[PDB]
């Protein structure tokens, strides 16, 4: 039967069946909870809470560190400051976080929300650092670092750093970039605001900015285009005299 | 209790093998094979989730290895490096892992060995020629025929390097006949030429 | 008196009172908690495990699938290994995920993370595959799949796949594209890289490369254009001469 | 040692050593709990629930309103609706919510995932209405709305409505706008669909369509720059003849 | 206890009907009005939410009604198809939905109606002529008047299809006076013209 | 115990000053140094944050405050402005907050003093001459110096306006000397150029 009793340590309570509290002030409710350092909780149904002030709520959740919290179902937060919510999710790194299900975040000051894949092994995780996956079954290789995805089914390499990729199976295959598309599909960009033509504006130009062509160069491109300008076809300026004479008489 | 079982044990190189599995358990979330005893995430060979119905390689992989939904694994083009243990990771709905191994022994394919006499021209009243199979392979087994009948056992039949070579202690006229050796292995054997002896 | 005791089940837990545990396993801590299903546990106020390896952790929560997890209040996560997470969530998708407050996440393999509206229905859902919202009052139509929203008061209606919405009051209309504003609001795209002018790049130029017209094909917009290259102009190329020397004597 | 009994109020439970349920159908578990409200649950370790319909469950979690979820470690959910969940994550603001580490939200309708920093307060807050963050070290200036960041140490100053940010070490410095990068760091987009080159299309121009210039307005252009037409070249259109037959003879 | 009250139960098309709320609770979180007797989400026809403020249609909507603060709903242009049942749901504080409910009838603008008899000049000792309201419309209340008066009773004022046909067994000429005929519902009446007798 | 010590307590005008700190708990978050007797957000001068070893200045900083990773904090170029109380707040690794203070005294540099008197000739049979230190500072300690010795104590020695103003009650020949008047302060001091008496 269910019984309220005193753990191994001052002020440790073990509620339910089946219970161990060793860490001071510590609890562990429910069913086979175990709570083992200073001020840990685990309440549910299997929980492991084996690093101070580590929260496990749950079911089979684990919390190994300083500050870790490893709230849904079989969540493994092994990280300082690290958050696991969700259903299997393992968060690895140093203050990151991970929410939704089957995701593996071991970068440090990473994130992810979204769902991934687990057979036996985690097949998409975060490996950098500073970086940030909102999506489905996507991947950051170690070291890529400060990397953000929005999208489905997107891999990031080694060595991509300060890319952003945007939207449903995208690619990013360099460095301080951001894409919105692979080689097989690649997106519009829509509603865009007229760009600013100058010698040294970073817009983007628009279809109805370069249909009209308001604002460009008009003296570079008359070089890089050999053009005649009706002023000097009207006033004969710049011509042969000694060839023109032949053809003509 | 979750069982597996290598369909053939022994497989001839380029082959395939197909490890079976029973019991499986009623509810589950996937499975996983890895390469040797340990399971560990450097040798996951494939994996299996049952949730969204995909069966994804692993780093282990070499495009040889197709999963099925009844947990087993098919390996096609099996090579001699392949010959070793496999265990196989089953997750259960309350995701606890269940573990299980088999194994499997490649095998080369033997071909036609030869024979060597050390006298060409045995003495008919007595002589000690010896008799061996050239073509060294590893743990095979080798077994003689004379007259095409299996040898009589008798201390006049030496053998000598294992039972690789064999010598005959006493030689006689009536002793004539066609000499040959074989070389088995767990998957296959097949002849040499037979070999005559000279007398006169 | 609140009371420790067991459920109907084996290794069943009640703690607090009017408390109900009837699966394997299971544990119901609180006031008016029913953990009916195996390893199920109910914490809090008036929740609901009705599923098995179901958690419920909060107030008036509903967990009813063999992976749920409904932590904050007045959740409900009625689907296989999803989260709902915060105040008033409901996710019915398979594998999907919700936190925020008053938002319903109906699609498979989905997200939302903001504020919807639920005045007695939830008035803003989404309802996509693969497809994740973070803002405010968003909707995604059923049919619409790999879909990303980033924004405020955007609405996907339907046959609208692989898009992507950025900033308030978005606006989609079609497919594989990815919108920045609406037909009222339309917003400029700053800080973007110089292009990579060429016959099949497929990058965004910017202000100062159709401003200077740096690497074009000069000879085919000397096509599309007709212009008069100074060359012949002062060589008497490509002319007529037998009505030249009318007009010109 | 820990003991199991009535709280003060009505259906109030009191579960572990040290523990004070004060609201009807009220409950504190663990250790050092207060539960002061009406249906006010803390569970875990020194939580305080001081709101109605609010859930502390961690350690040392407080929530302070009619709906409020603090989960995980040192959280204040001080807010309408609120929810935070994660590490040391307040939010005072009306229906907001924060997931990660270190992160303050005091705007109203908003969010933010990632990680900030608390050195003794916090350094960076979201202190804008109907604006969302996910990155680390991001700060959003109070009167500035509906803006949202996809980046990390993306600073937004005051009035700056409508705006996006992606990508590490972006910034903003107008309203109605989308930033891919800084004056010193500028993004290049890759993957872009071709444009819709017309006289109203508002769409992102690529280096193909710039190279080539298919579709640019053939007359508007030929004004701007004044081409002399191979037409009218060849033709004798459009000259003087009292001064061509001068310098001609 | 939650009840609604129309306001009028009977509405004349085109009209517009109020349904009052009594007895609302003290802490609530918002409303919603359903037609028909069930709480469907195809059903609602509009909610408020207190919280933000705002006012949302819903699926069931047609323009013509809007909420109040006060709960109350406000249907404008009604038609003959709007009689039914409504429910309003109340969700308190605490987010547990209290139901009401509540109904009116609508009935449409009944017009000028005229009368008929199948023999034109009646015998002055004795006839049978009967008197009928040609223009038939349903759920109405039809009533007699003769001689500025209404109808005395008597089994001499025979009444078929249920009473808008008035047949006399007998006349005489000392019942010369002007017939006219009502026909009349929740909503509406207005009179028909005066019919006279023939006699000689 | 958190203590903390001002070094040195008094500082000159445009120098520097240290802040230690003593007992520093073992397990600890961050630190945050606050101007004035309490611990508000608008107060905070300078944050440490362990964990991620950052230095993140707050905004009542100036530029001139530096926080060492052993929570001492240095004040450089300092003005009689900063003259108040500090207060440091150190989060252990539960994230309990813990407080302390300490507090230094900016004072000026005081110059060179003058010296005046009433009267140029005093008479030598007897006069009431007086002297005063005429540049009047703030918080300031005033002493008086004849033939450089330390001035005796007697009534005969008047002092008004605290001890700036010195009156010699009856003057004799035998008190001709020098005068000189030192200003002094908690920092520093320095002397006045001495002054005579003239008589014959
Ligand atoms: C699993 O599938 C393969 C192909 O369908 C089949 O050959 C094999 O017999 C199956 N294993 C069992 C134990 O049935
Ligand atoms: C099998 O393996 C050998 C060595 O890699 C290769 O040459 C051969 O093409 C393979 N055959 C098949 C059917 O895979
Ligand atoms: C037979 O000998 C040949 C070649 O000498 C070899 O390729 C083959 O594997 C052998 N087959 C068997 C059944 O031993
Ligand atoms: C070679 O054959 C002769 C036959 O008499 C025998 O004596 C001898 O042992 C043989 N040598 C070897 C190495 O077998
Ligand atoms: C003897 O003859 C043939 C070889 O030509 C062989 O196949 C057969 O098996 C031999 N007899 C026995 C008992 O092996
Ligand atoms: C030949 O060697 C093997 C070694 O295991 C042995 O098993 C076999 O009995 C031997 N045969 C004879 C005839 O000695
Ligand atoms: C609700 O609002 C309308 C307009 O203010 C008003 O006519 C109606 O009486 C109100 N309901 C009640 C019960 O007062
Ligand atoms: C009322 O209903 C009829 C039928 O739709 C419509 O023609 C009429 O314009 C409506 N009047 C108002 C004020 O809505
Ligand atoms: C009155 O009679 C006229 C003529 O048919 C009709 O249009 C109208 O609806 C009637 N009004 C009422 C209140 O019965
Ligand atoms: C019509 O009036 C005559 C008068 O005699 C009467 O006989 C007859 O019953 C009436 N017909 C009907 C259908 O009421
Ligand atoms: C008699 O005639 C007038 C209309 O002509 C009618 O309004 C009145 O009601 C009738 N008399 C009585 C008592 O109803
Ligand atoms: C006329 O019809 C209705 C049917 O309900 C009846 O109530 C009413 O009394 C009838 N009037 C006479 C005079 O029969
Ligand atoms: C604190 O750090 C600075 C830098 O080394 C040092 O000058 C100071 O003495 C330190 N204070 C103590 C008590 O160690
Ligand atoms: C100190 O402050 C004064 C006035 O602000 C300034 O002139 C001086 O340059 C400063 N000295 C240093 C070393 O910063
Ligand atoms: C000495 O007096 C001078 C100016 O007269 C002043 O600059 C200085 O600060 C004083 N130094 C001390 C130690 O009092
Ligand atoms: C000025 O000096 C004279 C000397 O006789 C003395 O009488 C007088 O008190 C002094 N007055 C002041 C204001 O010091
Ligand atoms: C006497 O003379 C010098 C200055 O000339 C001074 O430094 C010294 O301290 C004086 N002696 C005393 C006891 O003050
Ligand atoms: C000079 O002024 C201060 C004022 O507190 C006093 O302490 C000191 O004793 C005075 N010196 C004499 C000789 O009076």
């Amino acid at each position: 039967a269910p019984v309220i009793k005193a753990g191994t340590a001052t002020d440790s309570t073990e509620a339910g069946v089946d219970n161990v509290a060793n860490g001071v002030k510590s609890s562990a409710f429910g069913y086979d909870n175990k709570a083992i350092e200073k001020e840990s909780s685990a309440f549910g149904t299997g929980n492991r809470a084996t690093g101070e002030f580590s929260s496990a709520f749950g079911f089979h959740n684990i919390a190994s560190k300083i500050h870790s919290s490893a709230f849904g179902s079989n969540n493994a937060a092994d990280g300082v400051n690290s958050s696991a919510f969700g259903f299997k999710n393992t968060v690895s790194g140093f203050n990151s976080s991970a929410f939704g299900s089957q995701y593996q975040v071991t970068g440090n000051f990473s994130g992810a929300f979204g769902m991934g894949e687990f057979n036996g092994q985690y097949q998409y995780k975060n490996e950098g650092n500073n970086s940030y996956m909102i999506g489905n079954k996507n991947k950051i290789a170690s070291g890529s670092d400060d990397n953000f995805i929005l999208g489905n089914n997107v891999h990031i390499g080694g060595g991509i750093n300060n890319s952003v990729a945007l939207g449903n199976n995208s690619t990013v295959s360099a460095s301080n970039t951001v894409s919105v598309g692979s080689s097989t599909l690649k997106r519009k960009i829509v509603n865009v605001g007229d760009g600013a033509i100058s010698a040294n504006s970073s817009d983007a130009v628009t279809g109805r900015q370069l249909y009209s062509g308001n604002g460009i160069d008009t003296a570079a491109w008359q070089n890089k285009l050999n053009v005649t300008r009706k002023n000097d076809y009207k006033d004969a300026n710049d011509i042969d005299v000694n060839k023109w004479k032949a053809k003509l008489g | 209790q979750l069982t597996t079982e290598s369909m053939p044990f022994n497989v001839a190189e380029g082959k395939e093998v197909l490890l079976l599995v029973h019991n499986l358990p009623q509810q589950l979330f996937g499975y996983s094979w890895y390469k040797g005893e340990r399971v560990d995430g450097n040798r996951q060979i494939v994996g299996y989730a049952i949730g969204t119905q995909q069966a994804t390689p692993g780093p282990a992989n070499s495009g040889r290895e197709t999963i099925y939904p009844n947990a087993s694994l098919l390996i096609q083009n099996v090579t001699q490096n392949d010959t070793g243990f496999y265990t196989l990771q089953v997750i259960k709905s309350d995701l606890v892992n269940e573990e299980a191994t088999g194994q499997f022994h490649v095998y080369p394919e033997l071909p036609k060995p030869s024979i060597s006499s050390n006298n060409s021209n045995p003495v008919e009243d007595k002589d000690a020629v010896a008799f061996t199979c050239e073509p060294e392979t590893q743990d095979t087994t080798y077994l003689w025929w004379i007259n095409n009948q299996s040898l009589p056992v008798s201390p006049r039949l030496q053998l000598s390097n294992g039972n690789r070579t064999l010598t005959l202690l006493s030689v006689t006229r009536n002793d004539t006949g066609p000499y040959e050796c074989e070389i088995q292995n767990p998957v296959s054997a097949n002849r040499s030429d037979p070999v005559t002896l000279n007398v006169t």
